[PDB]
RNA sequence: ACCCAUAGUAGGCCUAAAAGCAGCCACCAAUUAAGAAAGCGUUCAAGCUCAACACCCACUACCUAAAAAAUCCCAAACAUAU
């Protein structure tokens, strides 16, 4: 990878770049002929939120997805992976990958709610006032539906509405 | 910033078109007539010269004007007063390769083809291009008997042009 | 509270001939 | 730059680029002349100079940008990108104007 | 803003953003295109 | 009393001379050198209409200039109505 | 280097002398005495005219059975006369002008006293159904913007389609019954009365083979 | 998406004037390339995009778009063990 550094002496900038170490992919994919890393590796529809190791391997430092030119994501798995690390992020897993805080800004405490399988971003959601009928219930989303064809190992499939 | 407009030598007014745009930009009328007027002494009243006024800081303006516009010559050069109401149907005009090809050298020290350096092939190809929009049809050669004929059936069309424009007029007057 | 029209076709009350 | 013709180059005063271009790590640095290089970025401060230091004895290319306060701009670009000078560059015009006043 | 079912960028300064879970038209050229998805 | 300025209109004048050519004062009406003095290529010029697809050569420039000027006469035909 | 390619060439497209839509009346020449029955079976199923291109190149496909009145046909009229190209454009009407007598009661009346009196006419169109044919000097980009703006102005969903669209519609719909992985289809089970099922479907069903209901078509259903 | 824009010429005709852009016809030429012009524009002007050139890949999925009533929401819940 490649750093960026901006040192000020005597009144003068000085903006670099570095090469610093780059990880490799670890050898002998146990599927050469896949396209993309997922496929490479037989991980296609067996991964979740919660397989950080897989998902922080497509994310910056601070949490942010990169880009799908550089990984090699195919354009579904990247929407995959992508969904999966939003709710990561929101299920407290990636305790390192934060938000850059400019000049030590100190966040206002927040209540704390333990959650997981979060779809949506949950100042984004509305309470359900009114739930209708049992014929036209409104329903709470969890999960993605993205994950859909993930390997059931259950008779019964996902339920994504609750 | 540059004005463009086609003006005739000479006959600078401050009545409008002129008038108002020099006016908007603050510059003045009068002094752009001073100028004018004494810059186009040597050149024949009422030719259509495409100018140039580079107005800069503080309203200077440097009036270069170039070669008369290649319409101007081409009519000209074919006898004819007006161009053709509708080109394609109606050959208004007949020239020779002969005279587009020196109309080409006067048209070619214009700078705008000067600063390009073309050779005058190029140059006599976009006469040609320009003739077939004015109704003039460009011949390798031609007599003066060929011209003759054609020039006496062309009264008789035109003196029937000015018949139809009064039938129009009387439709025109219902509304 | 309307007062309504009547209908202008009368007869066609045969029965089938069987 | 859209950016950079809206902020214009009123701070700068004298801009240097220097590469050698026939090395393979230059591209950006050439990318950098090329937008500084226009009609709409150099309009708007006439007086700003804009140099071309073209050289061939193998050092890593380089921006000198000296601003009428006396201040100094050094990006090495060996390893940076055009779009990452363009940011740095507009960055230190947008800063050196608030310092002056 | 105007509520609107389906949402038309009016110009090209307009840009389409989703924010609080629903679609919005932005626009700070012309401020009279903003609209919000209903 | 605003009208436009003389046109020349002697037949043989005006096919022995270049009217307009002259446009100062004391200048003359340039005479028509001989065929001779001109080069060859002037009659071999292309004085019809322009040459189509089928006609012009597919690895010449016009062709290819002519090809574009369709392509952008359909585009600007079918963003008329857009 | 772009790579330009060749422009399709109009010189085998002539236009008509009245390019633009003729005028429809709202109600026929000599009016009808006769009162009809509802028919609605005229709106019901595919269509089995009108079906197909004659002239023109682009159309409005009905996705749907309904009743095309006189305020369809003025707003398909001003529409397409109003946004196409005059010179390099022609439009004919595939429906014909409104035929079918409907009938009205006075308001506020009660049920019975006869049969009201005609008030309207309508034209019956059957899903599969062209209703207005386009061609000319134009592809179609050009034309499909307003005639999907007259096409969603419809009392039933319709499209506008192209001479090819139509077709590759026509292909999909083989290829979707032919490599349908489903063992079980509408037609076979209901041809069969499998299940004793035709105590739930119409006669009618064993032709529409469960793509229409009523006035409306499923082209999902295979 | 990013960029980028010179030139016969304000093509004639029409029109008080029309200059790519009233309406009329025609739509050829310059340079590697830029429509007698697609959208905006104005004073008919000028201006602003788009279609070209150059650099060179933006990533573009597939079709899509909604809601309100009156006593008080309405089982509780749940994405994971064949
Ligand atoms: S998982 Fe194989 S192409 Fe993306």
């Amino acid at each position: 990878f490649r750093e960026v550094v901006e040192t000020q002496e005597g009144k003068t900038t000085i903006i670099e770049g570095r090469i610093t170490a780059t990880p490799k992919e670890s050898p002998n994919p146990p599927n050469p002929s896949g396209q993309c890393p997922i496929c490479r590796w037989n991980l296609k529809h067996k991964y979740n939120y919660d397989d950080v190791l897989l998902l922080s391997q497509f994310i910056r430092p601070h949490g942010g997805m990169l880009p799908r030119k550089i990984t090699g994501l195919c354009q579904e798995e990247h929407r995959k992976i992508e969904e999966c690390v939003k709710m990561a992020h929101r299920a407290g897993l990636l305790p390192n990958h934060r938000p850059r805080l400019p000049e030590g800004v100190v966040p206002k405490s927040k209540p704390q709610l333990n959650r997981y399988l979060t779809r949506w971003a949950p100042g984004s959601v509305k309470p359900i006032y009114k739930k209708g009928p049992r014929w036209n219930r409104v329903r709470m989303p969890v999960g993605s539906p993205l994950l859909r064809d993930n390997v059931c190992y259950s008779r019964t499939p996902w339920k994504l509405y609750h | 910033g540059v004005i463009r407009a086609i003006v005739r030598a000479g006959l600078a007014m401050p009545g409008p078109p002129l008038g108002p745009v020099l006016g908007q930009r603050g510059v003045s009328i009068n002094q752009f007539c001073k100028e004018f007027n004494e810059r186009t002494k040597d050149i024949k009243e009422g030719i259509p010269l495409p100018t140039k006024i580079l107005v800069k800081p503080d309203r200077t303006f440097e009036i270069k004007i170039g070669q008369p516009t290649v319409s101007y010559f081409l009519k000209a050069a074919a006898g004819i007063e007006k161009g053709a109401r509708q080109t394609g149907k109606e050959v208004a005009g007949l020239v020779t390769l002969k005279h587009v090809y020196e109309i080409a050298r006067i048209k070619a020290q214009d700078e705008a083809f000067a600063l390009q350096d073309v050779p005058l092939s190029s140059v006599v190809r976009s006469i040609i291009g320009s003739a077939r929009s004015l109704g003039i049809r460009v011949v390798k050669d031609l007599s003066s008997e060929e011209l003759a004929a054609f020039q006496k059936e062309r009264a008789i069309f035109l003196a029937a042009q000015k018949e139809a424009d009064l039938a129009a007029q009387e439709e025109a007057a219902k509304k | 509270k309307k007062s309504g029209g009547s209908s202008k076709n009368l007869g066609g009350k045969s029965s089938g001939r069987r | 730059a859209a950016a950079l013709a809206r902020l214009g180059l009123r701070p700068v005063k004298q801009v240097r680029v220097q590469f050698c271009p026939f090395e393979k790590n230059v591209e950006s640095t050439r990318t950098f002349l090329q937008t500084v290089s226009s009609e709409k970025v150099r309009s708007t401060n006439l007086n700003c100079s804009v140099i071309a230091d073209v050289r061939h004895d193998g050092s890593e290319p380089c921006v000198d940008v000296l601003f009428g306060d006396g201040h100094r701009l050094i990006m090495r670009g060996a390893h940076l990108t055009a779009l990452e000078m363009l940011t740095a560059f507009a960055s230190h015009i947008r800063a050196r104007d608030a310092a002056g006043s | 803003f105007k509520n609107k079912t389906v949402l038309k960028k009016r110009c090209k300064d307009c840009y389409l953003v989703k924010r609080r879970g629903r679609w919005y038209v932005y626009c700070k050229t012309h401020p009279r295109h903003k609209q919000r998805q209903m | 009393a605003l009208k436009d300025p003389d046109v020349c209109t002697d037949p043989v004048q005006l096919t022995t001379y270049a009217m307009g050519v002259n446009i100062y004062k004391e200048g003359q009406d340039v005479p028509l050198k001989p065929d001779a003095e001109y080069p060859e290529w002037l009659f071999e010029m292309n004085l019809g209409p322009p040459k189509t697809l089928e006609e012009l050569d597919p690895e010449s420039r016009e062709y290819w200039r002519r090809l574009r000027k369709q392509n952008i006469w359909r585009h600007n035909r079918l963003s008329k109505n857009k | 280097v772009k790579t330009l390619l060749p422009v399709p060439s109009f010189e085998d497209v002539s236009i008509p002398e009245k390019p633009k839509l003729r005028f429809i009346e709202r109600a026929p020449l000599v009016p009808k005495v006769r009162r009809e029955p509802k028919n609605l079976s005229d709106i019901r199923g595919p269509s089995t005219e009108a079906t197909e291109f004659t002239e023109g190149n682009f159309a409005i496909l009905a996705l749907g059975g309904g009743y095309l009145h006189w305020g369809h046909f003025e707003m398909m009229r001003l529409t397409i006369n109003r946004s196409m190209d005059p010179k390099n454009m022609f439009a004919i009407w595939r429906v014909p002008a409104p035929f079918k007598p409907i009938t009205r009661k006075s308001v506020g009346h009660r049920m019975g006293g006869g049969k009201g009196a005609i008030d309207h006419y309508v034209t019956p169109v059957k899903a599969g159904r062209l209703v207005v044919e386009m061609g000319g000097r134009c592809e179609f980009e050009e034309v499909q913007g307003f005639l999907d703006q007259v096409a969603h102005k419809l009392p039933f969903a319709a499209k506008a389609v192209s001479r090819g669209t139509l077709e590759k519609m026509r292909k999909d719909q083989e290829e979707r019954e032919r490599n349908n992985q489903n063992p079980w289809t509408f037609e076979r089970i209901a041809t069969a009365n499998m299940l004793g099922i035709r105590k739930v479907l119409s006669p009618y069903d064993l032709t529409h083979k469960g793509k229409y209901w009523g006035k409306f078509y499923m082209p999902k259903r295979v």
